[PDB]
Order: C-alpha cells, then sequence, then structure tokens
RNA sequence: GCUACCACAUCCAAGGAAGGCAGCAGGCGCGCAAAUUACCCAAUCCUAAUUCAGGGAGGUAGUGACAAUAAAUAACGAUACAGGGCCCAUUCGGGUCUUGUAAUUGGAAUGAGUACAAUGUAAAUACCUUAACGAGGAACAAUUGGAGGGCAAGUCUGGUGCCAG
C-alpha cells in the first residue's frame, strides 16, 4: 500500500468538507494527511463525525488500509486508508471514553 | 494613544507597523505649518480602507486635523471595493495591502477604481512584476492582480482587482548573502487610445538603449483597446530584469508626459533600469522596505539579506528608526569579506509572529 | 450497530395538546394527518371515476 | 528467504514507529536552565518528607524547613528546581501544571487513588503532558503480603491506564527515621537524574520563570506618609526557561494569580548555583545547593530578621540625535510616499551609460530527517550569527536567553499581595504577546468532562484555565446547524462537543484549555472538580448568535386551502410587516401568510396545501440574535489572604437555593403518555 | 487600596449578573411566543429574519 | 602486573601526583516508553592450610495475556398471570405445538477474598490443609465484536401538492 508497513504514520494536514451540510457522510467523514516517510499527501477517512472532532491538526495520527467488503450507496471509492490512532492514543478509546488525547 | 509620532512621515507604513504590532499609536502634529493645515482626502480614504478591511479598530481624527489616534484591531480582509480619490492612485492605495494582505482571517478580493499611473506611486504591471517576486520569495503562494479596466491620467476610469489566497502562518526568514546572476531582461509598454506607432517607438528607443548587453532582451506591446481603456489618453513603460535561477526581479517604470516624446522616454526608462542594477544588491531600491518588515515579522530567527552602501541612504535611516520604535528591533549589519563592492549583510532577529487571526 | 451510542439513539418523546385548547381535543401530528389525506384521495379518485 | 522477509517486516514497522511530527527545540545547548520537577499528592503522602530525604542524598545535607521553590546540582550537567504544590489549591496545582517539566506523583498505598492525583493527571494532560513519574507510600500499613501485592499490581495497572503502559513507579517502604529507605531514594534519584524530555509547544514558544528570592522596594517614610495603601515596588528573583526574554524594558508579563504587569528594570545577575562544568571552565578562564526561601546550611531569613540553628554605521544610524543627513555625511566623508526613489538627470544618467561594462561585470532520504536537518541547520545559524558579536548582539538584540539568572523590578504592585504573601506557594511569570494582552470573544469547542456528573448550562460562570490567566466568564454554548446557522443551546451535550463563544483575553488558535467549576476548599465535596475540557478554535471581536423564537397562532375560521388565523401578531401593520411570509402547521403542512384583515387587529388569512383543522396550531420559525455578556473575572487567589476558598460567581442553582426561590416550569411543557383512538372516517 | 475598589465594583456587577440571572426572561428570549406575552407592536420595533 | 610511544582523562598551594570490565544487577543509544542496582550459600559442586571460611558459579523469591495445563462468575425448586410461540417458501401462503414473562418467592451448596493458625523454607513468598467471617444483584457490578429497526411542534437537501433522500 503504502510500501513497506502495515500501518503509517502520518501528520494531519487539513479536514476535507467540514463545510458540507448532512452530517456524517463520506466528505465530511475525510481529512486528508501527509505520510511522513515520503513527504506525501494523500486523503483518509476517520470513523464517526464525532471522532473528527477529536482529531484536529498537526496531530501526528497513524493510519491503517480500509478494507471495504461490498460497495455501499454513498462512500467514495477511492480513499483507502483509515485513521487507527490520534497522537499516541487510538481513536476508538477516545470514542468509548476510555483515554483522553494527551497533548 | 501610546506610541506618538510626527509629522506626515511615513503614513502609511506607520499604519501597517500599527496593525502588525498591536500597539496603538497616535500621530501628531500633520502639516501644521500650512495654509490647508491637517489631513489629505487621499489620507482619510486610506485610513477609511483600513477601516474596511480590519474589525474592531478605532480610529479617530481631530477637528483640527493634525492629530491621528489609532488603536488597530485584527484583520479580516473579505472582498470588498474601494473608489480611490483621484488625488493618488491605486498603487499608492495598494501596497499597504500588499503588506498586510496574506495574513489575515479572510482572503483578500478588493476592487479599486480610480487612476491606474503616475509619475509618484507604483503603476499595476510595476506592482505585479517587481513587488509579487519578493512575496512569492518569502512563501505567499497563490496571489494576483487582475486588470479588468485601466485608466490613465486625470481622468482614470480604471478597475484592478487583488486576489491574495495563501494565508501562511509567518513568512520564512530568508538567507540571501549573493548577488544573483541576471538572466534576461523583458518589459513592456502600454497605451490608452493613441497609436501603436507611438507604441512602437517607445520599445525601438528602449532597444536602442539597450542594444549593447548580450543577454535576451524583450518588451511586449500593451494597446487597450475599447471599453477597457478608461476616459483620458496616455502611455507608460515598466522594465524589469530577471534572474532566473533565485527567481529575483529588479525594475523601473516611467509613463509619457503631457507632450513628451516617446523614444526619450524609452531611453530615460532604460537608463533608469540600468542605473538601479548598478545600485542594487539582491534587492531594488524600491523593493527593500517589503523584504525588510517581512524579514521582521518572520519567526523567532535571525535571517540575512545582502543589501548595498549605496542602497543605505536616507530612507533606509527613517525605515529602521520608525522599526526599532515600533516593534522594538534592531538590523545588526557586517560587512561582507569581499573588497571589489562594499556589500552589508543584514541581519535582523524576525521577533515571534504568527497568523493568529485564522480560523482552524 | 455501527459506532453509536444509545444516548444517540436516544427515543425524543412527543408533545401533547396545549391546554387551553382542550375543547378542540387531541393536536394532530403528522401520522395523523396522512392518515387523513389518505382517506380524502381515495374518496375523490372514486368521485372522479 | 523467510527469515528475510520477516525482519524486513519487522524492521519496516519499527522504523515507521520512529518516525515522528518536526518541533523546534528552543532549548540552549550551552548552558540549560535547571529542569523544574514538582511534587503532587494530597496532604497527607508525606511529601516534604520525600522533598528532605531527597535532597538529602543528593547533596548530603539534612535540611528543616522545606518552603519554595529549591534548585540542587545533579550529575555534571543537570540542576534540579523541586518545588512542592499544595493539596489544597486547585490554582497552585494549574501553575505546577502549566510550568513543571517532570512530575513527581505520589500517592498513598493503603487508599487508593484520590481525586486529587486524578485532578491533576487531567489537567497537567490537558495543558501538554510532562514527563510523570508515579512513586506510591504508605505500604508499611499492609498486614499480608498478598495484599501488599494486590495492591501493587492494581495500582500500577490503573497507573499504566492513565499514563503511557510501563510509565514504572516507585514504591517507598518506611518513613522512620524522617526520610524514606535510601536504596529506593537512590534509585528514584539515577532515575530522575537521567530522565530525558521532550520539546512542548507552550514551552517552546513562551519566556517564563519561577521567582526564586522576593522584596519590595519602597521608602519607609513614602509608606509612612502615604499610608500603607501606596502600590509598591517589587524586585524578582529567579532562572530563566522557554524562550529569550526580551531586554528592553516596557514589556508584559503575567504573575500567575495577581496581575499583568509591564518589566521596570530587568539586569542578568550570576548563578548561585552553576554547573560543575560551568565552574571547571570559569577557573579554566580564571587561570552544592542554593535556595533562598527555605533552610539551607543553618540559617533562615525573615522579612529583616534572621534565624540560626544553635550549631560605525550601525551605532550611527541607531543614534536617535542625529539628522539622518549628518549621519550619511559621517558616513560617507526625504520620505516614501514617493514610492519612485531619487534619481539622476536623463542627460547625466545617458552620459554616464554610455558604458555598458561595469554592469557586463554584474550581468550573464526520510522525509522527517530532512525537514529535521533544516531546523538543525537553521539552528546552527543562529548559533553562528549569535557568536559574531557578543557585546551588542546577545545583551540587546538576542535577549535574555534562557538559563540565566535575573532581577527583574516591577512597579504598581498589590499591597495584598506583599502583605500576605506567604512562601509556600509558587509565583510564576510568562511573557505574553500583544495578542494575549488584547480581548475580545473567542469561540472554542468543547465537551462536559467525562467524569463530572452535571451537565453545563449556557450563560452561567466557569472558570477557566487559558494560556498562563486562570479567569471566570460566562460561555455561550452554541452548535451549528448542519454548517447554516450558530444557533445558541441551552446546555452543553452530555457525551460530545459543542461549540462555545466567550468573551475574555484572546490566546492563539488550535490552543488546549481546561475549565473547572467552583474552585473552593470549602465547596469541594466529593466530585470530580474539572467540568469542561475543549480547544479554543478561532479569535474575534464579534461574532452572530442567534436563538430561534417561533410565533404560534391558533385558527379560528378555516375554509378548504384557506384559513383566517388568529393569535400570532397584534396589529395588521404587524402583519403587513410580515405578510407574504412562510408558516408550517404542527400537523406538518406548509402554507403560507397572505394578507392581513381589517376589522379584527390581529388577524390575517393563509393559504395552506391542505385543508387545517381546528385542533392545529400554526408556527413561524424566526431568528432573534442573542449577545454574549462581558463578564471578566481573573482569579487572584494569592493576592487573596486565605488563597483557598475563592469565590466569585454563584451558580444558578445555587443562587435560586441561597435567595429561596423555586425552579421555573412550564406545566403546558412536560410531557405526558399518549394513548389515541383508531380513527374511522364516514 | 487599589485592589479593594477593584474588588469592589467588582462585588457590585457580580450582584448585578445574580439578580439577572434570576430574574424573569424576556420575551424575546422564551420560545413560543404569542401576543398575549410579546408586547405590542415589539414586533415591528425589534428586528429579526 | 612492569617499561617505552601513542590517546583520552583526574587533583593541586603550579613544585608535582594518580588513572581504565556488555560477568552480576541498573542505564544511555528517538522527542514516544516495559523484569529488582532483591534474598542466600540451605541444596549442586568447586577452591584452600581445608568438615567449619569462601564462591552474582548455582540456588530462592519479585516482575508479565510471548507460549503451555486444569476451571470458577452459579444449582435446585415453588408459584402467579397470560395466549400465543417457533420452522419453510421467489408469490399467494404452508407446517407444527405447553409456550411466554427484566412478574413473585424458598431454602441449601461454595470459593475469590480476609485470617486464628500450622505446614513449606537457610529465613520467607506461593501452593496443599483448617478454626472465625465471607452471595442475592448498586452482592463479590467478564469482555470483545456483529446484524437490525423505529421515535420530535428537531435540523439539511432535491422535487411535477401531502413526496423522496
Ligand atoms: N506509616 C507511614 N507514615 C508515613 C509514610 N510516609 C509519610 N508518612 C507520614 O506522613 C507525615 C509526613 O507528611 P508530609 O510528607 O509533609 O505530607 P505532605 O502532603 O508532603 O506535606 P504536609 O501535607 O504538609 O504533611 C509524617 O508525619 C509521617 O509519619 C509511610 O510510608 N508510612
Ligand atoms: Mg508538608
Amino acid at each position: 500500500p503504502f510500501g513497506g508497513s502495515s500501518h503509517a504514520k502520518g501528520i494531519v494536514l487539513e479536514k476535507l468538507g467540514i463545510e458540507s451540510k448532512q452530517p456524517n457522510s463520506a466528505i465530511r467523514k475525510c481529512v486528508r494527511v501527509q505520510l511522513i516517510k515520503n513527504g506525501k499527501k494523500v486523503t483518509a477517512f476517520v470513523p464517526n463525525d464525532g471522532c473528527l472532532n477529536f482529531v484536529d491538526e498537526n496531530d501526528e495520527v497513524l493510519l491503517a488500509g480500509f478494507g471495504r467488503k461490498g460497495k455501499a450507496k454513498g462512500d467514495i471509492p477511492g480513499v483507502r486508508f483509515k485513521v487507527v490512532k490520534v497522537s499516541g492514543v487510538s481513536l476508538l478509546a477516545l470514542w468509548k471514553e476510555k483515554k483522553e488525547k494527551p497533548r | 494613544k501610546y506610541t506618538t509620532f510626527q509629522g506626515s512621515q511615513n503614513f502609511r507604513l506607520r499604519i501597517v507597523l500599527a496593525t502588525l504590532s498591536g500597539k496603538p499609536i497616535k500621530i501628531e502634529k500633520i502639516r501644521s505649518g500650512d495654509l490647508n493645515p491637517g489631513l489629505k482626502d487621499y489620507e482619510v480614504s486610506f485610513l477609511r480602507l483600513i477601516e474596511s478591511v480590519t474589525n474592531g479598530s478605532v480610529i479617530e481624527i481631530s477637528y483640527t486635523g493634525t492629530t491621528v489616534i489609532y488603536r488597530p484591531g485584527i484583520i479580516v480582509g473579505g472582498a470588498s471595493t474601494h473608489i480611490c480619490p483621484s488625488s493618488k492612485p491605486v498603487g499608492y492605495f495598494v501596497e499597504p495591502m500588499l503588506y498586510l494582505a496574506p495574513f489575515s482571517k479572510k482572503k483578500f478580493s478588493i476592487l479599486f477604481k480610480g487612476i491606474t499611473a503616475s509619475h509618484n506611486d507604483a503603476g499595476i504591471e510595476a506592482i505585479k512584476w517587481g513587488l509579487m517576486p519578493v512575496m512569492e520569495k518569502f512563501g505567499v503562494r497563490e496571489c494576483a492582480l487582475h486588470t479588468l479596466k485601466r485608466g490613465s491620467p486625470p481622468l482614470g476610469g480604471g478597475e484592478v482587482h487583488l486576489v491574495v489566497d495563501s494565508l501562511i502562518a509567518q513568512p520564512i526568514t530568508m538567507h540571501e548573502i549573493d548577488r544573483p546572476i541576471i538572466s534576461s531582461i523583458t518589459g513592456v509598454a502600454y497605451s490608452t487610445r493613441v497609436s501603436p506607432s507611438l507604441v512602437n517607438r517607445m520599445i525601438d528607443g528602449a532597444k536602442k538603449v539597450l542594444k549593447n548587453l548580450q543577454c535576451e532582451v524583450n518588451i511586449t506591446a500593451d494597446v487597450w483597446r475599447g471599453e477597457n481603456s478608461g476616459k483620458s489618453p496616455g502611455w507608460g513603460i515598466t522594465l524589469v530584469a530577471q534572474s532566473k535561477q533565485k527567481g529575483w526581479s529588479y525594475f523601473a517604470e516611467d509613463i509619457g508626459d503631457a507632450g513628451s516624446i516617446p523614444e526619450e522616454l524609452g531611453e530615460k526608462v532604460a537608463c533608469q533600469l540600468l542605473e538601479e542594477i548598478s545600485k542594487s544588491a539582491a534587492v531594488g531600491r524600491n523593493q527593500l522596505p517589503l523584504a525588510i518588515v517581512y524579514m521582521v515579522i518572520g519567526k523567532e530567527d535571525i535571517g540575512r539579506l545582502r543589501i548595498n552602501k549605496e542602497q543605505i541612504d536616507e530612507r533606509f535611516i527613517i525605515l529602521l528608526r520608525d522599526i526599532k520604535k515600533i516593534f522594538n528591533t534592531e538590523v545588526f549589519l557586517k560587512p561582507v569579506d569581499e573588497a571589489d563592492n562594499e556589500d552589508m549583510i543584514a541581519t535582523i532577529k524576525g521577533i515571534g509572529f504568527t497568523n493568529t487571526s485564522k480560523k482552524i | 450497530a455501527k459506532l453509536v451510542h444509545d444516548v444517540q439513539k436516544k427515543q425524543h418523546r412527543e408533545r401533547s395538546q396545549l391546554t387551553s385548547r382542550s375543547r378542540y381535543g387531541f393536536l394532530e401530528k403528522h401520522k395523523d394527518y396522512v392518515k387523513r389525506a389518505q382517506d380524502f384521495h381515495r374518496k375523490q379518485s372514486t368521485l372522479k371515476v | 528467504p523467510g527469515k528475510m522477509a520477516r525482519t524486513m517486516q519487522r524492521s519496516s514497522d519499527v522504523n515507521e514507529r520512529k518516525l515522528h511530527v518536526p518541533m523546534v527545540d528552543r532549548t540552549p545547548e550551552d548552558d540549560p536552565p535547571p529542569f523544574i520537577v514538582a511534587v503532587v499528592g494530597p496532604p497527607g503522602t508525606g511529601k516534604t518528607t520525600l522533598i528532605r530525604s531527597l535532597v538529602r542524598r543528593m547533596t548530603k545535607s539534612t535540611l528543616n524547613d522545606i518552603q519554595g521553590p529549591i534548585t540542587v546540582v545533579s550529575g555534571k550537567h543537570r540542576r534540579l528546581t523541586f518545588l512542592e504544590c499544595p493539596a489544597d489549591d486547585l490554582n497552585a496545582m494549574i501553575d505546577i501544571a502549566k510550568i513543571a517539566d517532570l512530575v513527581l506523583l505520589l500517592i498513598d498505598g493503603n487508599f487508593g487513588f484520590e481525586m486529587e492525583t486524578m485532578e491533576f493527571l487531567n489537567i497537567a494532560q490537558h495543558h501538554g503532558m510532562p514527563r510523570v513519574l508515579g512513586v506510591a507510600t504508605h505500604l508499611d500499613l499492609f498486614k499480608s503480603q498478598s495484599t501488599l501485592r494486590a495492591s501493587k499490581k492494581r495500582l500500577k495497572h490503573r497507573f499504566w491506564t492513565e499514563v503511557y503502559q510501563g510509565a514504572k513507579l516507585f514504591y517507598l517502604s518506611g518513613v522512620i527515621n524522617g526520610r524514606y529507605p535510601d536504596r529506593e531514594i537512590l534509585n528514584l534519584s539515577r532515575f530522575i537524574s537521567v530522565m530525558k524530555f521532550r520539546p512542548l509547544k507552550w514551552r517552546n514558544e513562551h519566556p517564563y520563570m519561577l521567582a526564586d528570592r522576593f522584596t519590595d522596594l519602597t521608602h519607609p517614610e513614602l509608606i509612612e506618609t502615604q499610608g500603607l495603601q501606596i502600590d509598591r515596588k517589587v524586585a524578582i528573583y529567579g532562572y530563566l526557561h522557554g524562550t529569550p526574554l526580551p531586554s528592553a524594558p516596557g514589556t508584559r508579563v503575567h504573575i500567575a494569580g495577581v496581575g499583568d504587569f509591564s518589566v521596570a528594570q530587568i539586569e542578568k545577575l550570576p548563578d548561585p548555583c552553576p554547573t560543575p562544568f560551568y565552574q571547571q571552565k570559569l577557573d579554566d578562564f580564571e587561570r552544592l545547593i542554593y535556595a533562598p526561601m527555605s533552610d539551607v546550611g543553618g540559617v533562615l531569613m525573615d522579612k529583616d530578621a534572621v534565624y540560626i540553628d544553635i550549631g560605525n554605521i550601525g551605532k550611527l544610524i541607531y543614534m536617535d540625535n542625529i539628522s539622518p543627513e549628518e549621519c550619511i555625511r559621517r558616513w560617507r566623508g526625504v520620505d516614501l510616499e514617493k514610492f519612485v526613489p531619487y534619481f539622476d538627470t536623463f542627460e547625466k544618467l545617458a552620459k554616464k551609460w554610455k558604458s555598458v561594462d561595469a554592469i557586463k561585470e554584474r550581468f550573464l532520504d526520510t522525509w522527517y530527517e530532512l525537514q529535521k536537518a533544516k531546523i538543525s541547520k537553521q539552528l546552527e545559524i543562529n548559533n553562528i550569527e549569535y557568536q559574531e558579536m557578543t557585546p551588542e548582539q546577545r545583551q540587546r538584540i538576542e535577549g535574555f536567553k534562557a538559563g540565566s539568572y535575573v532581577r527583574i523590578v516591577f512597579e504598581k504592585v498589590p499591597m495584598e499581595f506583599v502583605k500576605n504573601f506567604n512562601p509556600k506557594f509558587p509565583i510564576v511569570m510568562g511573557g505574553l504577546l500583544p495578542t494575549e494582552i488584547k480581548f475580545g470573544i473567542v469561540k472554542a469547542r468543547l465537551r462536559r468532562h467525562r467524569w463530572h456528573k452535571k451537565i453545563l448550562k449556557t450563560n452561567d460562570p466557569l472558570v477557566l484555565s487559558l494560556g498562563w490567566r486562570r479567569f471566570q466568564t460566562l460561555p455561550i454554548y452554541t452548535t451549528t446547524d448542519s454548517r447554516t446557522r450558530t444557533r445558541m443551546l441551552k446546555y452543553t451535550p452530555e457525551h460530545t462537543y459543542c461549540n462555545a463563544a466567550f468573551y475574555g483575553p484572546l490566546c492563539s488558535p488550535n490552543t488546549p484549555f481546561c475549565g473547572v467549576q467552583i474552585v473552593a476548599n470549602s465547596d469541594t465535596g466529593n466530585g470530580f472538580r474539572i467540568a469542561a475540557t475543549g480547544i479554543v478554535e478561532e479569535i474575534d471581536v464579534n461574532i452572530e448568535i442567534v436563538k430561534k423564537l417561533k410565533l404560534v397562532g391558533f385558527p379560528y375560521k378555516i375554509f378548504k386551502n384557506t384559513a383566517f388565523i388568529k393569535d400570532m401578531f397584534s396589529s395588521a401593520m404587524e402583519v403587513a410587516r410580515f405578510e407574504g411570509a412562510q408558516i408550517k402547521t404542527v400537523s406538518g403542512i406548509r402554507g403560507e401568510i397572505k394578507r392581513a384583515l381589517s376589522k379584527p387587529e390581529g388577524h390575517y388569512r393563509a393559504a395552506f396545501e391542505d385543508k387545517i383543522l381546528m385542533s392545529d396550531i400554526v408556527i413561524l420559525r424566526s431568528w432573534y440574535p442573542v449577545r454574549v455578556k462581558k463578564f471578566y473575572n481573573p482569579v487572584t487567589s494569592l493576592l487573596l489572604k486565605e488563597k483557598t476558598e475563592w469565590k466569585g460567581l454563584r451558580l444558578t442553582g445555587q443562587i435560586r437555593a441561597a435567595m429561596n426561590l423555586e425552579t421555573p416550569s412550564n406545566p403546558d411543557s412536560a410531557y405526558h403518555k399518549i394513548e389515541r383512538v383508531e380513527r374511522h372516517f364516514n | 487600596s487599589s485592589f479593594e475598589k477593584q474588588q469592589i465594583e467588582i462585588r457590585k456587577q457580580i450582584e448585578q449578573l445574580e439578580n439577572e440571572a434570576v430574574a424573569e426572561k424576556k420575551w424575546s428570549l422564551k420560545g413560543e411566543v404569542k401576543a398575549k406575552d410579546r408586547p405590542e407592536d415589539a414586533l415591528l420595533t425589534e428586528e429579526l429574519e
């Protein structure tokens, strides 16, 4: 995918489609991160627009492959990474209110 | 109200420094010993422009008109339209927005209406090819200036459109210590409601003066046919010399007087360009305060720029005194080692500045 | 489900008729109106026929 | 083969673990300041005895009566400023959370993980987590070693949930002789002597200090004639961290919990606790602890008494008197509104420029490591052009770089501060910007904290730590209706983020801040005290912010598709203001208001898309603008005498309770249970 | 002292905001405004979209 | 260990004087991450002038979801009230039957745990034993995932009314 590893570190650069209207959509769950191994920008989902409110900017996320099973109605074909960790802590723990985001 | 200046010295520069600092200023004794003592119409309209692009900025003018209190706000910007008074052209009404543009909360799309040429201030093609590359070197990316209709003195009717998009956090500190190899010389001669023969006579005089060199020399012809020509007729010429490798450019320009010879105008502009290159060191003598104030507001770091002993003059001194008074910053000046010239490296500790007005 | 809390699946309750209009009983919501319009259009269709 | 492929995958994964985000270091490589270590714990966990044992081992000095910050030497290049924070003062905890770099978190063993420990963990985690290090005391009280090891393992794993996993914590056994076991203290001290720190943004962008020594400078006869109410001139002694403080008098710094001052004078002083290599180079070019506020040796200074145990073109330019024409005359031997520069006449320029030779002379792998190499290159260029000129540059234009003793004298300092100052509490000095001296309204995004029970209310006070200041405000909690408006809410949601807007001093965007409720030790109770957390997103001087009101009217004469509504407005002039407008019913059907009526005063006719009934209610949605109240109230707790139970604005529930009122209510708004009947038409 | 004066004026503002937050709500800062609740012609005095 | 010559390197009163283990534990090597600077020579041996002294050799504990083995978090009743419950089909539909309830209630059994204790041991820890306490849901409050629905005087968008998303 991005070369060697299974997971790839990257810097959150901007937040695509924050200005969309209908909440919890593909362009609202998409962000854009630049991989630090190449200095190369590429777009990537987060689950759950709440977790979009978690990840902010210049914040050292860790992506993984997305892995869709079947095609959906409104999903964007082409984005291939999701965000797993944000600055060391995991987005599922932040979402389920186990941990906090340290800075 | 707190930092106090005197006279009508450096009005737009002092306004820009007040806005970029955040320190409230008061300029007193403005044109005291005159028969219409006080401000000017272009001065008060420039203050109107500043109040229109900022937010929460209190400007008050004394009833005598010789004391201006400025308390600066934050820089919103946006899209607007300024009808400049006819006493001064839109180059004079634009250059402070070149200082203040890419450090704002919104992008800059301003439409200026008025005269677009004078012997005093900056022409539109001059300000583009001369002041835009300094900013594009200092790290703003998508900036431009369109010319919808182009005026001429003393009637104008010219419309320019300033559009600046890249809102950067602070300008990257520059390290230029060399003398750029000039690649080529290009230029452009424009004319409103006069003849293509006059345009070709200008460019012929220019090439006749510049024929003694070896580099490539090209000047374009720009007649303005039709509704985009303004009211009054006139002409002018602008010449730039480009260093293609580092992307630098020096420039000189002038317009045509009411009854002058276009070949003599071309000779004057070509000789002024060559004199500017002779008195140049990595910058132009008219570009210098822009790069100086940008290196000042660059981040907390020493920045280095090679300038010339001849380029040191009266206005350089008064600019450095104004900067020392507002930002509390000094320019250290070390002479370069090489003895065929007397260039001075200017090192400025760019103070900690951030584009704190932006939205995330 | 998938990535939705229960507080996200909250169940908002519904408001009743304002007290001063208890004569004109039972404020009608969208379900009641859609019953009304369905039946009226059935009657009008057979009348047109 | 397979071994090559599996070690290829493993090496790839560990490389992509080692990559990072580039940050600028901003610390002096030459003479770095003492790292600050802060002992935090509940009010019984023995932190005086810990600090005493650690000093006694570190320097072989029995040191009674610890009060105020205390710097000792360690190793060949380190110094440690130990600081005790009190456990009754949430303001003290907040200041320590902003300043500290290593946090010794001491927690009880027989009693498990008190709320103050949890609170400090969360406020430090919000304002940027420094290197934290747990120690666990009181382990002698455990009867059985099964209970002891169970407690050890449970504290260990809860701590690993809090901090990174494997954050080791040190177990201190007994407080035998006013000190701890020397073996465990040696291990602790070796660990904090080989601790390694990381770059943080607030430290590496702001110039700050923690004041060691403290004195006021006023005439006694001035005090006598003015009558003790006069603002007193006060000097401040201490170190310097973070960012070069500018050497020009006239700056703005915040003394935390006091106010907001420009300095009056600044003077660099050489350190009384110097580095061993500093003293080595000092003796070479010529040919132990420091603790003012506490005891040292056997002597303690009072206010005035003592207590002892029983036994050149640049300078021509920057000169201001000289006219610039005289300056250029001296250097050799107008305005700027004319953007064209001065030139020479045309015939002279042409005659000079017949020749072109004098100007024909001038004519013709990993991206992280790349960025960090660029930062390093800029740092070394900074270094060498600093080294170029010693008396001009590093004195004046570079400011006073970190790691230098400084004395700073102020004016306008309160009598309450000077009188009621007791040296157990710290005094932090942070260097503000003009952006942090100006004011406006800030737009943040925030949630109610996950361990706080009650949700926060709109227009209800909230003390918050943002920047250096700790000020109390009235926020307003807003949402944006799917990115169209900014409608206000009446409460914050319980498990997500809402926007907030509030008056107060401005700070840079992307700045994390943390707000608490009631901050009095006489009001703590047993609930978690941290209330909201978030980041300030943007700055303005004015936001538009909207509350929805819906005009409600009832129909009183219905027809097919047309009704006369009766109760929304009062006058035909009002309806004529509002006519042609868009209304709906409770029942869902749309319609417009079309014309005013004449014989009744506020009645109008409206056309709907189906036959409205009599039982229904028409409504008109409308957007009234609300405005943000301009309350601003800093704490000034150590200006106060007791320095706890600072009480500002009360909450709404407590106001109603103290004034003996009751909660408002609408019985036509409380919900009920509906059992409607199956309906049959003719 | 100056701090005493400053805390006096802030105590005054405290009392004012307490009385405001305990007192009754403005007709426009309710919801569901009716003509019997708002003042007469106040909707022409005001300005809302 | 000694003597030269190379290289770092320590103290001083300036004449002079001294210096080098990833064996055992504990660190640094990134700014982002992991077992104690514990106990003993009681076993196994070895060394001596030798029964007795010594031995980070070896042994004993502490640490942890790398792996590996065994198995708790409940069992047995007694009611009360209801009439529907489950299976198959692309369609009409077909097949079968004491089932359903956050509804009441009774005593019994027990170890996680806390410990008189004794055993274990160089001395302890753990295990194996056993007096005393120790079970009714907030007690003694097991997880991690996956498939569905519908609710508002809520918001947003498209439209050939009342619809669609
Ligand atoms: N039994 C026992 N007592 C301890 C232990 N550690 C501390 N203490 C007791 O705690 C007291 C020391 O208090 P401090 O260490 O000053 O507590 P502090 O919170 O740091 O400061 P203060 O609140 O001012 O006491 C002594 O009187 C000790 O008896 C421990 O490990 N075991
Ligand atoms: Mg104490």
